[PDB]
Parts: C-alpha cells; structure tokens; sequence
RNA sequence: CCUUCUCAAACAUUCUGUUUGGUAGUGAGUGAUACUCUUUGGAGUUAACUUGAAAUUGCCUUAAA
C-alpha cells in the first residue's frame, strides 16, 4: 500500500512527500489503520523498522482532527527509554510537522531543566520524554497541563524496564489520566513484565501485531581521536562505519574531518530524512569512503557490505551491539572487522564480552607513532568561532549520552577525566557541561 | 571544570567592532576635511620650522 | 536603504572569489574577516545584485 | 599578629623571579593612548585612498582577571601586596589555588601599574602568548610554582 | 647530616668550570669543581659537582640557588648526605680521528677483499636469496 | 657500466623478499619496503665532514610517488622552504601557489632565519615542527646559518638536512629563478649526504615506488654519477639491513691507497 | 639573561641556465647488521624513534654612582 491511500489531512501528505517514503511498510501497513481507529496496539516490531513514523503520523492526524491551539492541553506524550532515541524521534516529529502548524518539544535528562519548564509552561502538543526528568517534570512543576493527555505510546518496553524505570512507569500511568487516553506501545519485544505493563496502560483489549572477532582498542581518552584519524587516515581506500553516541558529535566530527581535507560521510537522525537516505545510498554505492553514524541511526538500517565496523563511543543498547557481529558476519561478502575503542576506566565491558564468549582480539598500537594534530586543532578551533562551536556542542552531547548511559557498572561520569576528553576534543579548557556529578 | 559556561562570543574570536568603528570615524573626518592626516602633517611641518 | 562602498568592494570579492557558493565564503578566511553566518552573506549578496547585474 | 588569610601576602617572589617575570612582561605593554590612536589614524587614512593576528597584551583589570580566572582561561597572575582596601584581594590567592590558575605576589601596586601604563594596578596577569615566549611562560610558571607553593607552604599557616 | 660536596645540575649551555669556580668563589672557598662532560665532544652535560671547604658555604649556595633561574633554566642544587666524597671526572675535550691502519700491502687487501666477496655471495646464497658475482 | 640483468636479478629478489606469510604500521612497513644502495669508498671526504649534499640527477625522482603515495599514512610529505629575511617580504605564497600549481607541487610553509631564532628556540618545539617537513628546501645564503639556527638534530636524516636551492639571479633575487629550481629539485634531482667514512648510503625509497625497470635505469644512473664523482668501491642494493646484494666491484681503487 | 659563520667565482648574459666552492651540531636513552680498517684495543661510516634546555660522576667602563 501507499500513504496515499488513507485519510491523511493536506499538510501530512506534504510532509510524507518531503520525507521521500512513499510505500507503507509491513509494520506501518498493518499498524496505520488500527491506530487512526484509535485501537489500543502493542507489538514486537523490531527498532528502525518504520514503528516510530508509524505511530507518529497517527498523532499528527489526531492533532489535526481536534485543531486544538497550543495553550489547549499537552496534545501528545512519548516516552523512550534513552535521550538519543528522544532527539531521534524530536526530529523525525520536526520533519513531520514543517507543513503543520502545531507545537512540538522535547524534556531530556541532564538538559536545562528551567528551558523544559518553560516550554511546558508556554504548551506542547507533541511532548517526547524519558520517563526519569517526565516525573520530576510533572511532580515539581507548576502551571503543566497533562491533563488534556489524548494519547499515549511507550517505545522499547524492555528496555526501559531493564534500565530500572518500571516504578517511575507506574508512577506515570498513576499521574497521567485515562479517561480519553488511547494507549499504545511498541518494542522490539515484549516480556511477562512488559506485558502486565501494557495490561496496566493499555485499557482495552489490546490488538497484538507480530513481524567474527570482536577486536577492540585500548587508548587514551585524550589519544582516541587521533588514533582515530590515524587509522581512518591509513585505511583509505576501504569503507568503513564509524558508530557514535551523539549526534551532534557526528556532525563536529565530519565537519572537523572535512576540513582536514579527507572526504568523510556522516549520517545522524538531525540531517534532514531525504539528505539522510541520499546520504546513505551514495555511501552504499560508492564503495570507498568512511561513514559517521550514529548508535540509533544504524541500529535497524540496512548494513551493507563494509570492510570495518568501529564502536568509537560506547553503544547505546549494550546486547544489541554484543549480538551484531554474529548476524554481521553472515550478511557480509568479506566479514567486517569490529572494531571498539574502551577507555582504560572501561574495561568492565570486557565481562560482558567474555559473557557472550564470541572470539576476541585485542589490537595494539605504537604511542610514537600518531597523527600529531593536536596544535592544529587547538589552533583551528581558537580561530574558528563555527568550529569551536561545533566541537563545544559534540563535547556536550557526548557528555550527556555518556552519563545516560544504562551500564552504570561499567561507564561513569565520575571516573571520566574531563580534561583528557576536553583535549581529545581540542579544548584546553574543559567547557562546563550540566551533569549531575 | 570552570564555573559558569557563558558561550563565548563572536567578538573574541572575530576583530573588534569598535575599532572598526573608531576607524570609519577617522576616515570621515578626514573625508569632511577636518583632520590632518599624518603624512600630510610631516610635510607641513618639514616646509614649517625653518 | 543603500550599502556602503566598502561593503560592496567586500561583497564584489567574495562574489568573484567564491561566486553564489555561500557554503565556501562561509569559510573565506581572507575575504570573510568577519565570520558572519551563511544567511547573512545571502542576504548581503542579494541586497547587492539588486542594484547591480 | 594577623590571622592566616593576612600576612599571606609579603612573601613575594625573589630578586630574580621577579625580575624574570617583569621582564617578560614588559614585551607585552598594552598599547598607550598616544600609540593606539596613531594606529587608527594611520588605518584611516590607509583606507580613505585605499586581517591582522589577534593582539596579545597583558589583562590586568580587577574585575576583568576575576572574570578569566574561575575560567581556567588566565595563565599567569601578578597580585599587588599594598592594596588598601586588602577585602578586594584577600579572597583572589584562595580562588586561584582553588582553580588551579598558577599565581604569584609581586611587591608595589605601582610597579604593576607601571607595565600597564596606569598610575597602579591592582593584579595583571596573562591568558595567551606568543609561540616564542609560549616556552618561556612555562619555565616561568614552574619556577614560580617552586619559589611560592613549596619555599612558602607555609603562608596559609602560622597566622 | 650533609657533606660539603655539592651536586648541580640544569646547567646552561657554555656554564663550565670556570665560571661554576668563579661564581661560587663568593661563598668562602671552593676545594674544587668538576663538570660533566661527553667523550667524543667537549661540550658539558649541564650537571657537575662542586665541593665546599666548609658545610656552611655548601648550605648558603644550595639555599641561594636552590631555584634560581638562569636564562631559561632553573638551577637545581642539592647537598650530598654525610660522605659520598666526588669521585673521578676527566676534563674530556674534542676528539680528532687519526688514520693508522693503512699499514696492509695494498697486494694483500686485494685477496682479501676477493675472499671476502667470495664469502659474501655464499652467505647470501645462505640467507635464501639466489644471485651471483 | 654494470649490465641491467644483476640490477633486475637483484630488484625481484627484494621484491621476493618483501612479501613473507599489531594493527597499525610500526617498522614493519618501512623495514621491508625501503629501498638503498650502499656505497664504500676510501673515507669519502676524509677532510672534513661537511654537511653539503649532492643532488645526483634523476629522471623520476622519487618525490612525485611519494607525494602521491603519502596520503595513505598518518605521516603527510611536505615540503618547507626557508629564506632569507630581506626577501621573504617579496615572496608571496598565492604567487608560488599560482606559479607551480600547473606543475602539481606544492609549498605547505615558508620560513625565515628569523623565525627558526624566535617562535622554533624551544628544542621540543623545534623536533616537532622540523619532523613535519619531509623536504626541506633553504636559500643558498642561509644555509651555512642554518646549523646553528635549527641544532644538529636535524641533520641526523637526509630527509631534515636543508638542501641548497638558488634564488639569485645577476646577484638580484628572481622568483623565477627559485620558482624552477624547486621544480627542478623535486622531478630532477635526489639529495644525498657524503658522511665523513667509507660507508656512503643512498635511499631511493620505498619499492612500491617507481617501476622496477625505472628503478633499475635509476640505480645505473646513480651508480654512473658515483663512478664520475670519486674513487667508490664495492656497491650493494639493500633493503633495511637485509641480505646485501653486490652490484659493482672496483679493483684499481684498491691499489691507489 | 649576550645573540646565532643571511654567498663568491668561471661560462652563458635567453634576466636565468650549466660547473665549482662555503654548512664542525644541547645531552641522554632505545635500536634495525653491512662497509672497510689495523690486527685489537675498536677508528670512522649505516635504518628508525622519545625528550620541559630533561640531566648523580665513562680512566674597552656615562646599562658610572
């Protein structure tokens, strides 16, 4: 089928069209309907499959049926288990409502908390939150106007329950209303918990839709970005996927790259949906380059046949990226060496590593030998207000994602060395980030 | 850490605008016949004194 | 409204340094002392076709 | 006697680490009233018949170093010993230890006024330099280190 | 307790023994100075040792320039423990070669050389590499 | 001149060799890939050991490979040119930029005596910015300052020694004249040392550079301009200290000590 | 707390082309096997790399007073 072939209001029909998806996929296809019914539904659909535009337009539609003005209520709540699913998800509700005239806003953990507040004070019609700053926001903050809640979708249910934010759920569900509350939901799967979750949320009888060597590097924070470069600088010629935790990050880090005179990639969920799929397929077809993606963008497209697959930055769903390499290995005509970078303070990971008992590899690089562009960079951002900019902004992002980050065990903010990481980002003075040390 | 972020500002890393300023002030003023400029004040001067 | 001769001295270069790639000026450290943004440039740039070819 | 936070100052620098420290400073004097207006006179007058690095100069303002220092930015700071209202300078010791921000005592307001071309000069201190001086400014702020925190690691004690 | 033997190091470039001998004159009396120096080159190491007539004259320099800054270098002067007399330091100077071995009859070195490649192509045949002359 | 079937015989042998059955390139890349012939002789310039450098002449200079070749490594060629103060005012880099941009070189920095004195004293600085550079390049005039000016480190490796360019022309300063002289050095010409022993060392590069057959017509020319120039003796092709392969043998030599 | 040996000729005088000469250095440390040499003791050459100018001993008077 086609988005054409449904009750889509003029301004949603444009934005699809901008979007370049025109063919409804299996998820979307069977989903669609049910939801602009307004039947409670919860699925199993895998990440990246479509699920998040899926449910997305269907909200659209509904703010477009009831034309309510921003001051009029919250509109719609979205939950997601971590902040780069949330600024995904932002974006592709940006993309969406170019056409429309509604209001749309995001609360993140670790963000401005007074910026939220006020965003909320001024009305939102399409609110996405995590769970742990959407209580605190509607316990302590006065003049919110929930009340109004016309639908509600929860986003990877395992995974906020695996991170701990089952009683803040609860509490949600508690708070939140359910008079003419439509409930929905969608993961990649769904547990006994999951369900009794859904059984709490949803009020209805809800409908039910179903559908290599792990080599890694030990390196300085302040040296990951040169070794880095040097290895991207003497693996020219090849492809290669570089995975990221912020996608601001990306988008410094291909611009720094760039203008060091190498051709570079990048594909994050803030580059526009059509610049992000040409994007994407000039990378497939060009068999040479090096792309810069980030976790949530790459966790459900399509890999095509790279020769590297590197995990600068930490994963974002730790089973996911363990689980990976055995699929990766099939999928490729030449299997695809992965590549991940660990910090010293880091090396809890490899428990989980051995846990999984795929083969491993520890790679080994000479400290005489590296890029040396330390000066360089510290000159260029001293002298570039856009540049410094930028890498001001990744810094921040890659701070925020790694204080969210779900394994607590092994990846802490306290045993970070901000001025390593400030160097390795060129700042000699570490810029303050607000995270809650 | 420092203590406050306080973005920087374009002006640090761009050149001062009052300067500038100072500078086209300077030019009008020569323009409208009203200062002397220095190279003309030397020859003045070289001629004067003797 | 009218610009400056200056301003359009500086406009003619980045005009015939770079063209109508804005992109490009916007990292023009010789002619773009200033680092002012892409749109800014725009605009200046239009401004300045308008009264010229 | 005095409590610890008073008579912290007058341990100031030896002969000569303070001669050192004046002499690489006086290679950075802000421009006087008379150069910078022959500058802009002379830019002037280039531009009515028809990019520049960024200049370097010693900051010196009260509120100004106490703005960069709590930044990290400043390098070195130069603190008077004779400022009559000491309230305006009893707390910048502490703020820069506390920051990390290498700093020294220097003997005379006046004499820190004089590097500066002001009549008195409450602190100066220095955020960027030059390249040449870039491995001066470091052996001075060692050998700065050296002569104040461990010789007088004691000027926070013994009242 | 500390001897009157001195060590000092972090000596600027052209700091040698004379000037050592007459900068430290001032402090009493200096029983003698030695600089560190390389073998093939004259040049000093930037560190010696210099000993005191009497201890208080080795503690008033250590405190003097304990961390005094010479054009670009911190001198760093320590005095010894009780004991650890200086031990042996030749004045090295500039060494100039001198040919000697041309004594061989030229007659000679010609079949020696022609042994030796003979020697050197075996060898390298040995290595796994094949080639001749 | 030595027949091409012993140069021919002894390049596949190292191309044999340079193949045999830890991630980044440690000496493992330059071990087995560097390309020399040693030279002996008896004490070349035994007067004295001075630092000059002749630049034997050579078709295909290995500069334009290796510009070509170095973007694949974290270490970037680069070529620095130095000149005397009066007249680097007059030098401009947009105009040497325009005047050998049609040749395909390139100049990354252009410094002055004054410069290595002032901002490059410090002696870590120094290391670090010289290392950079792979080829150096110094006005004719500055050279015998030069020594003195960037230390001796420098003159460690044949890659840091400055090289003497011309740039006078009637005994007055011509851009042309420098503009086709670093022309000439980079596709014209191969800089080597003349160490105060018998031992002397050409490098020519890596052996991925130029053709085996260029390479072999590379070695007979250097090994012509050897011959012309002093009294050499034995000569062998080597890889880094692998098995030497003899090339030349000179007897009259022997009996002239 | 001073600064560093910023060119000389022959031919050609297409205004720059050919040939020659002038370059003696912070130290320490690590380190890839060839050259001769005199026979012994090692003398000079030969890849590559770290460095805060780092470091524990190789048997003339006016910057006058």
């Amino acid at each position: 089928e086609k988005f054409e072939e449904l009750k889509l209001s003029q301004p949603t029909l444009k934005a699809i069209e901008k979007m370049g998806f025109t063919t409804m996929t299996s998820v979307q296809a069977r989903t669609i309907p049910p939801l602009l019914a307004g039947r409670d539904v919860l699925g199993a659909a895998k990440t990246g499959s479509g699920k998040t535009l899926a449910f997305l337009i269907p909200a659209i539609e509904l703010l477009h049926s009831l034309k309510f003005k921003p001051r009029n209520g919250t509109g719609i709540i979205v939950i997601t288990p971590t902040r780069e699913l949330a600024l995904q998800i932002f974006g592709v509700a940006r993309e969406l409502m170019e056409f429309h005239s509604q209001t749309f806003g995001i609360v993140i953990g670790g963000a401005n908390r007074r910026q939220e507040a006020e965003k909320l004070m001024k009305g939102v019609n399409m609110l996405i939150a995590t769970p742990g700053r959407l209580l605190d926001h509607l316990q302590n903050t006065k003049g919110f106007v929930f009340k109004n809640l016309k639908a509600l979708i929860i986003d990877e249910a395992d995974r906020i329950l695996e991170i701990g934010f089952e009683d803040e759920m609860r509490q949600i569900i508690k708070i939140l209303p359910n008079e003419d509350r439509q409930s929905m939901l969608f993961s990649a799967t769904q547990t006994t918990k999951v369900e009794d979750l859904a059984r709490i949320s949803l009020r209805p009888g809800p409908l039910f839709i179903n559908v290599l060597e792990q080599g890694y590097v030990v390196c300085d924070s302040d040296k990951r970005f040169l070794l880095l470069f040097s290895f991207l600088k003497r693996n020219q010629k090849k492809k290669i996927i570089v995975f990221l935790s912020s996608c601001n990050s990306v988008k410094y880090y291909a611009e720094l790259l760039n203008y060091i005179d190498l051709p570079v990639l990048e594909l994050h969920g803030k580059q526009k949906q059509q610049k992000r799929t040409n994007t994407f397929f000039e990378f497939c077809n060009a068999e040479r380059g090096i792309l810069i993606c980030t976790d949530v963008a790459a966790r459900g497209l399509d890999i095509p046949a790279v020769d590297w697959i590197i995990q600068f930055d930490p994963p974002d769903d730790p089973r996911d990226y363990i689980h990976r390499v055995g699929r990766t290995a099939r999928g490729t005509k030449g299997k695809g060496k992965s590549l991940m970078f660990l910090t010293p303070n880091e090396l809890g990971f490899l428990r989980y590593l051995k846990a999984s008992k795929v083969p491993l590899n520890e790679y080994e690089f000479p400290e005489n030998k590296i890029a040396n562009v330390q000066s360089q960079l510290e000159k260029l951002i001293k002298s570039n207000y856009y540049l410094h900019q930028t890498a001001k902004d990744g810094y921040r992002s890659y701070l925020q994602a790694y204080a969210s980050h779900s394994l607590k065990t092994v990846y802490q903010i306290d045993k970070l060395d901000l001025a390593k990481v400030a160097k390795s980002y060129g700042f000699p003075v570490p810029p303050k980030v607000n995270i809650t040390i | 850490m420092p203590l406050t972020a306080v973005p920087e500002p374009k002006r640090r890393f761009v050149p001062s605008k009052n300067e500038a300023k100072r500078v086209m002030k300077i030019v009008r003023a020569i323009r409208e016949g009203r200062i002397i400029p220095p190279k003309k004040l030397k020859e003045m001067k070289e001629k004067e004194k003797i | 409204r009218s610009q400056s001769e200056r301003e359009e001295e500086w406009l003619e270069k980045l005009y015939k340094k770079h063209g109508d790639d804005y992109k490009k000026m916007f990292f023009d450290k010789k002619l773009n002392i200033y680092q002012q943004s892409e749109g800014d440039l725009k605009r200046r740039l239009l401004r300045w076709k308008k009264r010229n070819g | 006697k005095v409590p610890p936070t008073i008579a912290q100052f007058q341990y100031t620098l030896d002969r000569n680490t303070a001669a050192e420290t004046f002499k690489l400073f006086n290679k950075y004097r802000p421009e006087t009233a008379a150069e910078k207006k022959e500058r802009l006179t002379k830019e002037a007058a280039a531009v009515a018949e028809g990019a520049s690095p960024k200049p370097y100069a010693v900051k010196y303002g009260l509120n100004h170093v106490v703005a960069l220092i709590e930044n990290k930015k400043a390098k070195l700071v130069l603190i008077a010993n004779d400022v009559d209202p000491i309230e305006l300078v009893v707390f910048l010791p502490a703020l820069c230890k506390k920051m990390g921000v290498p700093y020294a005592i220097v003997k005379g307001k006046a004499r820190l006024g004089t590097l500066v071309n002001q009549k008195t000069s409450a602190v100066a201190a220095l955020t960027e330099v030059r390249a040449e001086d870039e491995a001066a400014l470091a052996k001075l702020v060692s050998t700065i280190d050296a002569n104040f925190a461990d010789k007088y690691d004691e000027v926070k004690k013994h009242w | 307790e500390y001897s009157g033997i001195i060590y000092v190091s972090r000596l600027p470039h052209g700091f040698h023994e004379k000037e050592l001998s007459k900068y430290f004159a001032q402090f009493g009396d200096l029983k003698e100075v030695r600089l560190a120096r390389n073998k093939k080159t004259g040049n000093s190491r930037h560190y010696g040792f210099l000993e005191f007539v009497n201890k208080e004259d080795a503690m008033i320099a250590q405190e003097s320039m304990n961390n005094y800054l010479l054009m670009g270098h911190l001198l760093q002067v320590r005095v010894l423990p009780k004991g650890a007399k200086i031990e042996k330091l030749y004045k090295y100077k500039k060494r100039v070669l001198v040919e000697k071995g041309i004594t061989k009859p030229v007659k000679q070195l010609k079949d020696n050389m022609k042994q030796k490649h003979e020697e050197r192509i075996k060898k390298l045949a040995k290595s796994g590499i094949e080639f001749k002359w | 001149a030595i027949p091409r079937e012993r140069v021919i015989k002894a390049v596949n042998e190292l191309i044999k060799f340079t193949s045999k059955p830890l991630l980044e390139d440690d000496e493992e890349e330059l071990k087995k890939d560097l390309q020399l012939i040693v030279v002996n002789n008896k004490s070349f310039t035994g007067t004295s050991k001075s630092f000059k450098l002749k630049l034997l002449n050579v078709k295909h200079s290995f500069y334009k490979p290796w510009k070509e070749a170095s973007a694949t490594a974290v270490k970037d060629f680069k070529v620095l040119l130095i000149l005397k103060d009066s007249d680097i005012k007059k030098v401009s880099e947009d105009d040497l930029f325009d005047q050998l941009d049609s040749e395909g070189i390139k100049v990354d920095e252009i410094i002055c005596g004054k410069d290595l004195k002032t901002v490059y004293k410090a002696y870590e600085a120094r290391n670090a910015f010289i290392s950079q550079f792979s080829l150096i390049l110094a006005d004719d005039s500055i050279v015998t300052s030069l020594p003195k000016l960037m230390g001796g480190k420098a003159y460690n490796k044949v890659e840091t020694t400055p090289i003497s360019i011309r740039t006078h022309a009637n005994k007055e300063f011509s851009l042309t004249t420098l503009t086709n002289n670093i022309k000439k050095v980079y596709m014209n010409q191969l800089p080597v040392k003349l160490p105060r022993g018998t031992t002397l060392n050409v490098h020519l590069g890596n052996l991925e550079w130029l053709r085996p057959e260029e390479f072999v017509d590379n070695v007979e020319l250097i090994s012509e301009q050897l011959i012309k120039a002093y009294q050499i003796r034995s000569i062998f092709i080597k890889t880094n200290r692998s098995p030497v392969l003899p090339l030349y043998y000179n007897q009259d030599v022997l009996d002239e000590l």
